[PDB]
């Protein structure tokens, strides 16, 4: 019972020190654990929306809200530790181009998620707005028949989850483009909106 | 006396504190019922303003008072999420607080640390209240500790 | 002695700016009439106001005090005025810039920002002379100070100048420096008459309502 939606406190200063309770590290220590568990739990929750959900469409939208949990978590944490504690430090850029922050997705985390840094990232010539990042190998969905596409969402998830709450809203979707040895190769392309863009429309 | 708030992107607070030095046992006299959460939503308008812009009036995460209004000076701080520390200082006569960007700058970097350890829970979702007694520990031992 | 000679020859030139001001009302569309105190033409009461308002400039510089900005300011309202119709009155700009240049510092050559720049630099000698004697007047002699029209100078300036900003990319005037000068606007402000307060906090709606300054 400290802050409710009703009223303010008003503590003096300098009083008597309270009671220790709970703490803990902030800062990473370095942790493994097996592909195969976690590809274990990745399909059970892909069993478990096959089970309850009728069609392809609110399927795809509900994986989106899954990564979309993990990915507005994952800004302040990654963006936090990249900056440096109780130790002293500063804070990062605080980067605000669309070019950078997607600069900082294929740079850290990619290689925060995974052992490996993101492969390609490239604009689109017929459009702008339209940005692609591809990899070679998706070592999330790697055990499933590759005709099928939806359950690809939960990773994009993550990055319209780490998109829209760090200012910038936009809208993902994935297909895979079979180019060369790799037979899966998985483009997700970045829908943004137009009242973003004339913003930086607006900075020169 | 300092009133602290943390706001989301919505206009409405997660968290509200309002801490005293002990030789006047009440507060900001008058101001405290109605003047200080009107201010605070006038000065969200121009973080607003300078949290898109590149060179201000480095590095985008802390700025300094970002207006002086009735002698009260509002000082910002602006997390990655896009949560905002707006905390204003008063006295009975004019205050200096960038003497205390030594010290204040940090006070906002370890309770961004906090936050962060607020929000990394799984069951705390964002535009919720900040309801738990730990969290009022820590920030006001950091209230004593960085006067 | 000359100082009082010269303060009524001051006030008459006031009283003769603000009367030839006057003078070029309503355009004079077919003002052919007598014409009592008055030329009634199509541009000479407004050369008759910028010659008063010379003269007025050089006697209040001569004269070197709230009346003193007041003309300053009414050079800028002759051109203004005259520039709502056609005007060229560079040689009376010349005039304006030579005595503000030999008064204060100019330091300007930008197109209607020397009206601005002069606006700012007429609040400077209201604001020297507030010590002095409260009253001088007749028509405020029991009133409680000057700041009941020294509000009222800022808000003209803020009137006239936040329309210059339409919405756009290049913009004349910065949003950031009309706010941080309706940051220093909020004076004592408590006691003053509820017609002059509704008024001048719906002038500051409006100005934040057009700048987009919502809350």
């Amino acid at each position: 019972t400290v802050g409710p939606k009703q009223a303010i406190t008003s503590e003096a200063s300098t009083t008597y020190i309270p009671s220790r309770i709970y703490s803990e590290s902030l800062l990473f220590k370095r942790q493994e654990a097996s592909l195969s568990a976690m590809a274990f739990l990745f399909q059970e929750m892909i069993s478990q929306l096959h089970r309850t959900c009728k069609t392809a469409g609110d399927f795809e939208t509900k994986l989106s809200d899954y990564g979309h949990n993990i990915g507005i978590r994952l800004l302040e944490l990654l963006n936090f530790r990249a900056s440096s504690s109780n130790y002293i430090t500063k804070m990062r850029r605080r980067d605000l181009k669309i070019l950078d922050i997607l600069q900082f997705i294929h740079g850290t985390l990619w290689s925060y998620l995974f052992n490996h840094v993101s492969d390609d990232l490239v604009k689109s010539s017929e459009r702008d707005n339209e940005y692609m990042i591809v990899d070679n190998f998706p070592t999330l969905t790697q055990f499933i028949p590759g005709e099928n596409v939806s359950c690809e969402y939960f990773v994009c998830g993550i990055i319209k989850g780490f998109l829209f709450n760090a200012g910038f809203p936009c809208g993902v979707t994935a297909h895979r483009m079979p180019q060369g040895g790799h037979s899966q190769r998985t483009v997700y392309l970045i829908q943004f909106d137009r009242q973003v863009l004339d913003r930086e429309g607006l900075r020169f | 006396p300092q009133y602290f708030a943390i706001i989301g992107k919505k206009d409405n607070p997660v968290y509200e504190i309002e801490f005293t030095n002990a030789e006047n046992p009440q507060g900001f006299p008058q101001d405290l019922k109605e003047l200080n959460p009107f201010i605070l939503h006038a000065s969200l308008d121009i973080v607003e303003d300078l949290q898109w812009q590149i060179n201000p009036t480095t590095d985008n995460c802390y700025l300094g008072k970002v207006d002086h209004f009735y002698g009260l000076a509002i000082t910002a701080y602006i997390s990655y999420s896009g949560m905002k520390f707006v905390m204003i200082h008063g006295n009975s006569a004019n205050s200096s607080v960038v003497i205390d960007d030594n010290n204040m700058r940090s006070f906002y970097q370890e309770v961004h640390e906090l936050y962060v350890k607020t929000l990394m829970n799984p069951f705390y979702k964002i535009t919720d209240p900040i309801r738990s007694p730990a969290f009022d520990s820590r920030v006001r031992t950091l209230a004593r500790k960085h006067l | 002695n000359r100082s009082q000679q010269k303060s009524l020859g001051r006030q008459m030139k006031i009283l003769g700016n603000f009367q030839l001001l006057a003078g070029r009302y309503v355009d004079a569309l077919n003002s052919f009439v007598d014409a009592i105190t008055t030329l009634y033409k199509v541009r000479d009461y407004l050369w008759l106001g910028s010659a008063l308002d010379g003269i007025s400039i050089c006697f209040l510089l001569l004269s070197y005090n709230s009346i003193s900005i007041a003309a300053m300011q009414s050079p800028r309202n002759s051109i203004m005025s005259l520039s709502a119709p056609a005007l060229n009155i560079d040689v009376e700009n010349i005039n304006l810039p030579l005595l503000i240049k030999c008064i204060s510092d100019k330091v300007l050559y930008y197109y209607d920002l020397s009206l601005m720049h002069n606006s700012e630099y007429a609040p400077q000698v209201v604001y020297c002379e507030f010590l002095l004697k409260t009253l001088t007047f007749m028509t405020s002699c029991y009133k409680s100070s000057e700041f009941s029209k020294d509000v009222l100078d800022n808000i003209v300036k803020n009137q006239h100048r936040a329309l210059s900003d339409i919405p756009n990319s290049p913009m004349f005037p910065r949003f950031e420096v009309y706010f941080y000068s309706n940051k220093l606007f909020e004076l004592q402000l408590k006691e003053m008459q509820v017609e002059a307060q509704i008024k001048i906090y719906s002038t500051m709606a409006e100005v934040y309502r057009l700048l987009g300054y919502k809350r």
